């Protein structure tokens, strides 16, 4: 993928979900027309996704240190990466996966 | 069987990082001299001289050499110092084994 990602031929089946609609009372007398009249409702729940990976170790006799992604070791009016005064979670910076090396 | 035309052991140098052991070997090249002529020899120093109270002694130099891999960094490469340090509460030694060979 272009924009980065894991091209899949078979992707994970994408899952669709809907409230099932409950009609508001019919009137009495019988009407062709498909009912237009229903209860306002939602639904609220509980979902959970788990996923195995696979990894590859890194196995290379480089002599110096590596670059490592590590946080700002200056003080900050707040923690990077977790809620602020009023619960606002936030995301400082995009990180980015290659901080090891290999040679080309 | 080892003579004068056969080498009494290999180089090795290297890190195996296994679940939760790591071994750490390395190997060097060192020269022996001889010291003091094979002599044992008192050596001291006194308040007498320009020395003062603090800084007398009294002991023996002795003829022998010793090896001393004493030094973290003796055992560990620097990006196998930043594997143990960045990913690891805590390390002790368990083991030892040493060698001499090839003496010329």
């Amino acid at each position: 993928p272009l924009m980065g990602g894991f091209g899949l031929k078979h992707p994970p089946p994408q899952i669709l979900i809907k409230n099932t609609p409950v009609p508001a009372d019919p009137p009495t007398t019988f009407s062709q027309a498909k009912l237009a009249s229903f209860i306002t409702q939602y639904s609220t729940g509980q979902v959970s996704v788990e996923i195995e990976w696979e990894l590859q170790k890194e196995n290379s006799k480089r002599w110096n240190p590596e670059i490592q992604y590590t946080s700002n070791y200056y003080k900050s009016t707040n923690v990077d990466f977790a809620v602020n005064t009023d619960g606002t979670y936030s995301e400082p910076r995009p990180i980015g996966t290659r901080y090891l090396t290999r040679n080309l | 069987a080892d003579g004068v035309g056969s080498s009494s052991g290999n180089w090795h140098c290297d890190s195996t990082w296994l679940g939760d052991r790591v071994i750490t070997t390395s190997t060097r090249t060192w020269a022996l001299p001889t010291y003091n002529n094979h002599l044992y020899k008192q050596i001291s120093n006194g308040t007498s001289g320009g020395s003062t109270n603090d800084n007398t002694y009294f002991g023996y130099s002795t003829p022998w050499g010793y090896f001393d891999f004493n030094r973290f960094h003796c055992h560990f490469s620097p990006r196998d110092w930043q594997r143990l340090i960045n990913n690891n509460w805590g390390f002790r030694p368990k083991r030892l084994n040493f060698k001499l060979f090839n003496i010329q």
